[PDB]
């Protein structure tokens, strides 16, 4: 697994891979790791799939029920705190490693991380999964303040690709989603669309 | 009824307790007095037929070697607090390795009087109060003591008390025949003559029960022959 | 693990009209030292005193329980608590946690109801007994023999049976604690003494070896 | 009515829960506790009568700090109102513990009204006898004022007059401009109102309580300083005659 | 008899006098409402009585958004209407969570009435006084109107009215369906508004009425702000 | 294991209009005989029988509970029970104790009291019935039975040939297991009569 | 919660609430049920009288299983409870025995519920009596259940507003030799005997139970049947 | 042990094997796996063979209840949700791998469920011991928008490749087709292997087995 | 099993006040994952706290303490909490939770300034509690406490600047000889006025020894 999330001025960008594994055999090669929670809020699953799916469903239910009363679009901190509590009350039975991203009218695009412990931190960008260790150095040497949309898109694509070559538990298709005020836009990359780097030969 | 149990009247007084205290005056008469060297307790037995050997009629019991008690009113509801008294005394001797005073015993026993309610009240609890008047007695760290009880949790120390049906005549005739330096003999003689005065029968030598507690000896309940020497006068 | 070894020794002595409770004032854990000021002696009444050693977190929450129970007894019975009653209560308090017990060695000292001296020794499960001298703690093994010799006159021949005094016992415990510091590591950095007699309580503090 | 008024679980022939009218009849015997909201905050003007002057100045307080940003002014029984204050405090603490931001006001009103209305159906309880008002101010939203009756109704107002003088006092708030003037030049209007409405023969004396919230207190609900209460009282005493 | 009028039990004739009494609790508020269904649209109209100029107008409203594609309007004993609404909301969300797809109207009305029935059997409680009208759009039957009751009996309708002027309004609406015609958007609102204009003789104003619509092109509950109510009121002018 | 603490074996076969069920006879503790008249086959109504194998405690308990339920069944609604319902009842009874189960492996054999055609079933520790048309076995010496039956059982057989083949299989099988044997019993069910027989075996 | 019975014995030993619930049911909708040689038929009436009242919205002859159905004659809301409870008792039966539950057991289990509401705390009896049909073991069955918990195995019965006149008229127009069509005709005739107005293909609903299963009749076939 | 399911132009095809083994001894040679969930939904199930039967029966009962209450044909999303939740409630102590599939008002739908509560919505899936060879056949010879008589052959080949190559599966082959106006449930579709002919007999005489006792009971 | 942890914390008391220091790192095992988080808080105007160990339990305690203080600052009675009460509450919480075998992997350091008197506490996962003029958790107990002790044994009256500089020095040494540290540490103070926090700081460093 490998998930990445980036923040720009008026919105955010997400990125994920399309592989699932149960050992050395591939049970699926197209799975979708981008789960919407509201009209303008998303999530990114990692670790066990059952626990992630359950947690995300319950959070979606609670957030819809809480928004239908106040008569106001929700915030991202709310969903992040709900996730925090749900994953902290059961930290001895769960393995989730989740990320949250979205948009709201008070503050602009927002990103948060929630590892297995039950913490909650916001950051200019975030990454997670097993194949992230292999790119902790690439996002550091390339990030810069003042990035536009397309820049974040191609940045996420390149990082995902570089993580999907050396790791055996990740690969396949690259799914992307761009969030802003006007609306959402999804995208999928495969084959000759994915970047390529020449292999070294003596 | 249509008035509940945990209710107040337009005088500030509960109803069921005011009604149960109206029963004590339907019981037998009991007397208890204190001196500088011992406490005496006495009670009357109202037998009904030449049968029913009065040896079984027991109204003066032993809470412990240094503590006794006497009851009046409903003798049935009385044998529920005595076991609690013994239990507490032994639990204290077990935890602290010493003897329980009289005040502590009476307080623990009276804490259980106003626990009652038609609602949940922790089911297995009481639906009404006890109709009984209790008179304790014994020696402790500070000389001989004596107490009194009522069915409302309002105990009070005293030195010469008398309960039962005719509790007035045995008090108006007890205010003047007491002084702070009386002995045991004259104490018992006064108690017995006033009992004679208030008794309904001819005061046989077995129509009454008696007991004494002084520092040297422990709780000692008199026999039938000892109750003869004293009645000769 | 739910336990820790903090070190600490305790000593107590009785007499005809007084009692003495001495202890160290050091708190360690492992190969390092936490602090050099943490005494063990504790005053409960004007005529009784206690001493505790072992696991700190267990020796810090029992004192509060005893204080509360003393207040409640005083409120219910209308009198203070003697020494034997204190010991009989502590036995049950310890035996309550039998399958999840404390790890503290207690020693009580004070005056008997007559006016004499009394010391009671305990064990972490709740077995106590009255004695004339005891040295529960980390250095008990070093002190008990010397006390046996110099207060019971054992293995001695033609030796009188003179009684003990206050100054004598004070000097004796001081020299003992001075001696036991050069061979034990969990002992040193201070010394505290609490004397209880027919006119109340006195406290004294003494300097010792650092290491 | 024979026995249609003995329980909260009984509709009378015309359709009426009499036990709630009988409760609200209690607030018609208490002192007036008006409050308003102009542009940047809320302002309450509770009045506490003087009885057995042996008391201190500040007993029988009728202005609680329910939370860091909302304030309450009650009218009726004080015990039930204190209980409801505890209820609101617990609600606002749980909301923050679960979500992570200061509770708004609409939700607080609705929740507390549900709690109050839970008692208007069964026979094992007694309807409350207090009718209070909540006030708050925020930067995202603006000034918010509300009100609750013992039945469980929550409506948003610009001015309320809970108390025995429910009438003859609301009128005195109409002539005022309860949306334009700032939160500093209304204390005088509220004070002169509660002063001229008071009867001097049926009651011996009273004392005046106040509160404040808005941009001046940075959303925090705090008492009104005394240095301005002095001039407020002067204005009232000079305006009465 | 004896305790037949104080709790939910049977009289010698089989009636539940408590529910009959509760039916009259809808007429206390003094309000009314109507709701009609057309070819591809459902519409609701209600009154709005605000006597005090000191009261915030944008907080008093009997219309509520149970959930997207569904809408409601209530009548009588406002204190309990919000409770019924909260229950509806919770039921709808729990259904969408349990069964994966949205709950229709008939199901929701049936559930609410199932709940409102046990109050007519148990004695420790009393029945709520309120009438709930609901509107929605299903992809199989089209528009759908529904109405529960305080007794638990519901039924499907094409048009109806509730509140104080119920019978006098039905007697007038019955004269219009006798001539089946095409009602797309402009033929429902006019009829629903003339019903009130004729039963009350008011010559309504664009703030004395609240309107809620849902049509096929846009199956989302709306409120018809004054900008459109003015136009629709001058249309038939 | 714990199933092999006692030993046992049972088998069931079908015929033309008849059916057969057989079992061994022995009770011992892991190496030692105690008695030779142990019961493992029980009637569940006329023209229906059930056999059990494994821990004696559990076979006793299961039989007692099953009769407790079946009697009430037949009493409420007045009619004999059919085999499929019995199979489902037993499966539910076993699955109830999915955790802390009974160590047993039943085998059911009988007819249909409406159209007298055969029926046989073989459950397991928990369930997964195996409704077959040839035969079923249950016990510790199962391989021997599966190897002897397969060769035999021509598709159609009369009562005599059926008795013969099942007896020969069971005998030549239990003579290859040490914790099972010391006797054999056989039951044959037809439309209007039932036959019960014992055999001459090695008591060693 | 209240814990005490509201139904008690009078000096004459009669439980009164039951008589009152029965008087209630006797003022509801008329309904009829017939058992012929092939199977069973159930018919009712739509007491409502109005024009708008979308009719393809609610029914009174809803089913239970593929071969069982119900109809009521009292008050509505207390019928859906019993529907929902029987629809679960049958599933319990099937889950235990993997065989559809017959009728003579469903009626028992449903009366066991309609009874315990006569000596339980805080509640009152139901106000609805049911007529139920079924087909099991090559045999049709028809039953009635009353609010007291007593089930009657009947033959061509009628309950509702004029159950007496319906019974007197049906006692002389039924025999255990007819087919189903004669039963349809007699059911409609009995319903019309006590009608007030003009019959039509919308005021009534019908259900049939035969060798296949339960089935309600569409508003078209009842129209053809309406012609004689 | 060799489940498989596929989606085609106008419906869904589904197949499995017919063998069961208690250890390493063939206990049965004709066992049914394609279970009925609703008149338009069928669920094939591997696993512990009881945890998968009870679950299916329960879900079918609840779905029948929902259908009777609502008044229209059920869907697949509801069954998926029910199974997901009931399996997650047990932390994996219920081995109930399945390939649930069916058709509803919308297009066809194919899901795969695992004992923990994970699901997928693939167009073709397999399961059981022997799933790898079948998945290989699929990956090689699969196409989109296929017809009926092609998908049937595809599934049959995929099953046979898992029969002849795994020690835990081999017998007659089943099948099932689900369209908007058809529910072909073919059992058996084809028989690849059979028993060999006998070359002799054993002389099953009469009266060659000893006996010690006898009893007779006449009936009516 | 703690996943994201924090390293040592420092505290020393000068004349009329106290000072605390803590780095910024949520290390996951041997990885420097999060590098701009704060492990110091501010309970009220006269009390501040610091934690080591797991970071989630720290957040839980932070939330609970904040809500407690808020519930206190509502009534209005002239009373308030003092560092002693916070210390006792923490000790009792830790003990009660450990007695159920579900501890909080954290190590707490408390400062404060009451009326004329300072405070400096220590709390552990097991309920071990004591006070002192100086202390440190983790490796800070081997590389930092010795220096502080040696400095106090000759001058037990310290000024603000002296404490600040000594703290910086011990932090430098920790950064040198520790493997789970970082050059971004906050330094908080509490005077008679109130509590104050200094932003992200960095220490001076020398590596000339590498030329030998």
């Amino acid at each position: 697994t490998t998930i990445m999330a980036v923040q720009f001025d008026g919105g955010v960008v997400l990125g994920a891979d399309s592989r699932t594994t149960t050992g050395s055999y591939i049970a699926n090669r197209v799975t979708d790791k981008l789960t919407p929670i509201h009209d303008r809020i998303f999530c990114c699953r990692s670790g066990s799939a059952a626990d992630t799916q359950a947690v995300a469903d319950a959070v979606t239910y609670q957030l819809g029920f809480h928004s239908i009363e106040l008569n106001e679009p929700p915030l991202v901190h709310t969903a992040a705190s709900l996730f925090k509590e749900m994953c902290y009350r059961y930290r001895e039975d769960l393995m989730a490693g989740i990320i949250i991203a979205g948009w709201d009218p008070q503050e602009g695009g927002q990103v948060y991380s929630v590892p297995m412990g039950g913490m909650m931190v916001r950051q200019s960008f975030a990454i997670g999964g097993s194949g992230s260790s292999y790119i902790y150095g690439y996002v550091d040497a390339t990030y810069r303040e003042g990035m536009t949309k397309e820049e974040c898109l191609q940045f996420t694509a390149n990082a995902l690709a570089l993580a999907m070559e050396r790791d055996g538990s990740s690969g396949g298709v690259i799914r992307l989603a761009a969030i802003a005020e006007s609306g959402v836009e999804r995208q999928v990359l495969l084959g000759d669309q994915i970047p390529k780097f020449a292999v070294a030969t003596l | 009824y249509d008035r509940g149990v945990n209710t107040f009247s337009p005088e500030g007084r509960l109803f069921q307790v005011e009604y149960d205290i109206e029963a004590i005056k339907l019981g037998s008469t009991a007397i208890g007095i204190q001196t500088s060297e011992g406490v005496c307790l006495a009670v009357e037995k109202r037998i009904t037929s030449p049968l029913m050997e009065p040896s079984s009629i027991e109204k003066i019991v032993e809470i412990d070697a240094h503590i006794g008690c006497a009851m009046s009113g409903l003798i049935a509801d009385a044998k529920t607090l005595i076991d609690k008294a013994r239990v507490e005394t032994q639990n204290h001797w077990f935890t602290y390795n010493e003897t329980m005073t009289v005040e502590s015993v009476t307080q623990a026993v009276s804490n259980l009087a106003l626990q009652f309610g038609e609602e949940d009240a922790d089911p297995g609890a009481m639906s009404r109060p006890f109709g009984v008047a209790l008179l304790f007695g014994g020696v402790d760290e500070k000389g001989p003591q004596l107490f009194h009880m009522d069915p409302s949790g309002t105990f009070v120390q005293c030195d010469a008390r008398a309960i039962g049906s005719a509790s007035e005549g045995a008090q108006s005739s007890l205010q003047e025949l007491y002084h702070k330096s009386m002995t045991l003999k004259e104490a018992i003689k006064s108690s017995l003559i006033i009992l004679k005065q208030v008794m309904e029968e001819k005061l046989n030598a077995t129509n009454i029960e008696l007991a004494t507690v002084q520092p040297g000896q422990n709780f000692h309940m008199f026999t039938k022959e000892e109750l003869e020497e004293v009645i000769k006068d | 693990s739910p336990y820790v070894f903090n070190g600490g020794t305790i000593l107590a002595i009785a007499g005809e009209d007084f009692a003495i409770v001495a202890s160290d004032t050091r708190l360690s854990e492992g190969f390092s030292i936490h602090t050099r000021d943490s005494p063990k002696c504790y005053k409960l009444t004007d005529k009784t005193v206690i001493g505790c050693s072992g696991f700190h977190g267990d020796c810090l929450t029992l004192t509060k329980i005893i204080e509360a129970r003393l207040k409640m007894y005083k409120h219910s019975n209308n009198k203070a608590m003697t020494t034997g009653a204190i010991a009989a209560m502590l036995s049950t308090i310890l035996y309550s946690r039998r399958f999840f017990p404390y790890y503290v060695y207690n020693i009580i000292g004070g005056l008997d109801e007559e006016g004499k001296g009394a010391v009671y020794s305990f064990d972490p499960v709740g077995s106590y007994q009255r004695d004339s001298f005891k040295a529960g703690g980390s250095a008990s093994a070093m002190l008990q023999p010397l006390l046996d010799n110099q207060v019971g006159f054992k293995n001695m021949q033609n030796v009188e049976h003179v009684p003990l005094s206050l100054d004598r016992a004070m000097r004796l415990v001081k020299d003992v604690f001075i001696s036991a510091a050069e061979r034990d590591v969990y002992t040193g950095d201070a010394l505290r003494i609490c004397i209880v007699t027919k006119e109340g309580i006195r406290e004294e503090t003494v300097s010792l070896r650092k290491d | 009515g024979t026995g249609y008024d003995l329980s909260a679980s009984t509709f009378s022939p015309d359709g009426r829960v009499f036990q709630v009218e009988y409760a609200m009849k209690a607030v018609e015997n208490s002192s007036t506790a008006i409050g308003i909201r102009c542009k940047d905050g809320v302002v309450f003007g509770v009045e506490k009568l003087v009885l057995s002057k042996l008391y201190e100045e500040g007993s029988n307080k009728r202005l609680f700090n329910v939370d860091r940003h909302v304030g309450m002014a009650v009218a009726g029984l004080l015990a039930d109102a204190r209980s409801l204050a505890d209820i609101a405090r617990e609600e606002a603490s749980n909301f923050r513990s679960n979500f992570g931001y200061n509770i708004p006001l609409k939700h607080l009103a609705d929740r507390v009204a549900m709690y109050v209305h839970a008692y208007t159906l069964y026979s094992a309880v007694r309807p409350f006898g207090c009718s209070f008002m909540l006030g708050s101010y925020s930067v995202n939203d603006g000034a918010q004022l509300y009100m609750i009756d013992p039945s469980g109704v929550s409506y948003g107002y610009w001015g309320c007059a809970i108390g025995k003088a429910r009438q003859a006092a609301k009128t005195e708030i109409e002539k005022l401009q309860m949306k334009e003037m700032t939160c500093r030049d209304i204390v005088k209007e509220v004070a002169k109102i509660i002063y001229i409405v008071h009867d001097e023969v049926k009651d011996k004396a009273f004392e005046l309580e106040l509160s404040w919230v808005g941009e001046l207190t940075n959303g925090r609900h705090e008492i009104v300083p005394k240095d301005i209460r002095e001039e407020a009282e002067k204005y009232a005493k000079e305006s009465l005659k | 008899a004896g305790f037949d009028r104080h709790i939910t039990i049977f009289s010698p004739e089989g009636r539940l006098y408590q529910v009959e009494y509760a039916f009259k609790a809808i007429n206390q508020g003094g309000l009314t409402s109507v709701a009609v269904r057309g070819k591809d649209c459902a519409v609701i109209v209600t009154q709005k009585k605000v006597p005090d100029k000191l009261l915030d107008s944008s907080t008093v409203t009997h219309l509520f958004k149970i959930t997207e594609n569904i809408g409601c309007v209530m009548t009588g004993m406002t204190a309990d209407s919000r409770s019924q609404v909260q229950r509806a909301r919770y039921e709808a969300a729990n259904w969408k969570y349990k069964y994966g797809y949205e709950i229709p109207v008939d199901m929701l009305c049936k559930r609410i009435a199932d709940i409102s029935q046990v109050y007519t059997q148990n004695a420790e409680m009393r029945p709520l006084g309120c009438c709930m009208i609901l509107i929605g759009i299903d992809e199989e039957q089209g528009p759908q109107v529904y109405k529960c009751d305080p007794a638990g009996y519901y039924c499907g309708f094409k048009a109806t009215a509730a509140g104080v002027k119920q019978t006098e309004s039905t007697s007038f609406l019955e004269k219009k369906v006798k001539k089946k015609f095409d009602w797309t958007f402009e033929q429902t609102v006019e009829t629903a508004i003339t019903c009130l204009s004729t039963v009350l003789s008011i010559d309504f104003k664009p703030s004395e009425i609240e309107v809620g619509v849902v049509t096929v092109e846009n199956p989302k509950f709306r409120i018809l702000t004054e900008a459109e109510i003015d136009a629709h009121l001058v249309a038939l002018a | 294991s714990i199933m092999s603490y006692n030993g046992g074996a049972v088998m069931a076969m079908k015929g033309k209009n008849c059916v057969a069920i057989a079992a061994d006879r022995r009770f011992g503790i892991q190496a030692q005989l105690v008695t030779t008249d142990f019961q493992k086959i029980f009637p569940m109504g006329d023209r229906l029988y059930i056999g059990l194998a494994g821990l004696a405690t559990d076979v006793q308990t299961v039989a007692q509970r099953l009769k407790f339920r079946l009697n009430l069944y037949e009493l409420k609604e007045g009619r004999q029970i059919k085999p499929y319902t019995l199979m489902s009842m037993v499966a539910n009874l076993l699955y109830e104790k999915r955790f802390g189960p009974y160590y047993t492996e039943p085998v059911i054999a009988g007819l249909d009291p409406k159209t007298f055609k055969p029926f046989i079933c073989s459950l397991d520790l928990i369930g997964c019935p195996m409704v077959t048309d040839d035969f079923v076995v249950s016990g510790t010496c199962a391989e021997q039975m599966y190897g002897m039956c397969e060769s035999l059982w021509e598709p159609n057989m009369d009562p005599d040939h059926l008795f013969e083949t099942i007896s020969q299989a069971m005998l030549n099988a239990v003579d290859r297991d040490a914790v099972s044997g010391m006797g054999v019993i056989v039951h044959i069910i037809e439309k209007d009569k039932i036959t019960t027989r014992t055999l001459k075996a090695r008591m060693d | 919660g209240y814990s005490f019975s509201l139904t008690t014995f009078s000096p004459s030993g009669k439980l009164v609430q039951i008589e009152y619930a029965l008087a209630a049911v006797a003022g509801g909708a008329p309904s009829v049920g017939i058992k012929a040689a092939n199977g069973v038929v159930l018919a009712t009436e739509k007491k409502q009288k109005s024009i708008l009242y979308d009719e393809r919205s609610v029914h009174k002859v809803e089913p239970i299983t593929k071969h069982i159905g119900l109809v009521y004659s009292g008050m509505g809301p207390d019928y859906r409870v019993l529907v929902h409870r029987a629809r679960k008792l049958a599933q319990q039966y099937y889950l235990v025995y993997q065989e559809p539950i017959p009728t003579a057991q469903l009626v028992q289990r449903v009366a066991s519920v309609m009874q315990e509401y006569t000596q339980s705390g805080g509640v009152r009896p139901f106000g609805v009596s049911l007529l139920i049909c079924g087909w099991n073991e090559g045999r049709p069955y028809l039953f009635q259940s009353d609010p007291s918990g007593a089930y009657f195995a009947w033959k061509a019965t009628a309950m509702g507003k004029n159950y007496v006149n319906g019974k007197t008229f049906l006692e002389k127009r039924y025999n255990e030799d007819l087919e189903l069509e004669d039963a349809i005709h007699t059911a409609i005739l009995t319903l019309k005997e006590s009608f007030e107005g003009q019959m039509t293909e919308d005021n009534i609903e019908v259900g049939i139970c035969n060798e296949a299963g339960f089935r309600r009749l569409t508003p078209t076939e009842v129209k053809d049947y309406l012609a004689a | 042990t060799t489940i498989a399911g596929v989606v085609y132009k106008d419906g869904i095809v589904l197949g499995a094997d017919t063998r069961a083994t208690e250890g390493m001894v063939v206990a049965d040679k004709n066992c049914s796996k394609i279970h009925f969930i609703s008149p338009n939904i069928y669920c094939c199930g591997a696993g512990t063979a009881a945890d998968t039967d009870m679950t299916t029966q329960l879900i079918s009962s609840n779905l029948e209840l929902h259908s009777l209450s609502t008044g229209r044909l059920p869907r697949v999303v509801t069954a998926n949700r029910m199974l997901k939740q009931m399996l997650f409630r047990y932390r994996g102590y219920i081995g109930a791998a399945l390939v649930l599939g069916g058709v509803d008002v919308t297009g066809p739908h194919l899901y795969s469920i695992y004992p923990h509560g994970s699901t997928d919505k693939l167009p073709y899936v397999t399961m059981g011991s022997g799933s790898l060879a079948a998945m290989a056949v699929f990956e090689d010879k699969f196409r989109p928008d296929m017809e009926e008589e092609e998908a049937k052959n595809l599934v049959s080949e995929a099953i046979a490749a898992g029969i002849f190559n795994d020690l835990g599966s081999g017998s007659n082959i089943d099948l099932c087709v689900i369209s908007k106006n058809k529910l072909d449930f073919l059992r058996p579709y084809t028989v690849p292997n059979k028993k060999g002919t006998r070359l002799g007999r054993y002389r099953c005489e009469k009266g060659t087995t000893a006996v010690l006792t006898e009893k007779i009971t006449p009936l009516e | 099993n703690p996943m994201v942890t924090g390293t040592s914390v420092l505290g020393v008391k000068f004349e009329g006040g106290v000072v605390i220091a803590a780095d910024m790192l949520g290390s996951y095992g041997s990885l420097a994952r999060f590098r701009n988080i704060s492990r110091i808080m501010r309970v009220n105007n006269s009390t501040m706290l610091g934690a080591s160990g797991d970071y989630a339990d720290f957040q839980y305690l932070k939330q609970v303490l904040g809500q407690m203080v808020i519930d206190e600052e509502l009534l209005g009675d002239g009373h308030s909490y003092s560092p002693r009460a916070i210390h006792s509450w923490l000790t009792r919480a830790m003990y009660s939770r450990r007695s159920k075998m579900n501890p909080l992997w954290n190590t707490m350091v408390i400062g404060g300034y009451a009326d004329g008197e300072s405070f400096l506490g220590y709390v552990d996962m097991l309920g071990v509690a004591y006070e002192a003029p100086s202390l440190a958790t983790g490796y800070g107990a081997y590389l930092a406490q010795p220096l502080l002790r040696e400095v106090l044994e000759k001058q037990p009256v310290l000024s603000q600047t002296e404490a600040r500089d000594l703290v910086e020095r011990c932090m430098r040494v920790l950064y040198y000889r520790d493997a789970r540290s970082y050059n971004r540490f906050q330094t908080a103070t509490v005077t008679e006025k109130g509590v104050e926090i200094e932003g992200p700081l960095s220490t001076e460093t020398n590596w000339d020894i590498a030329h030998m």
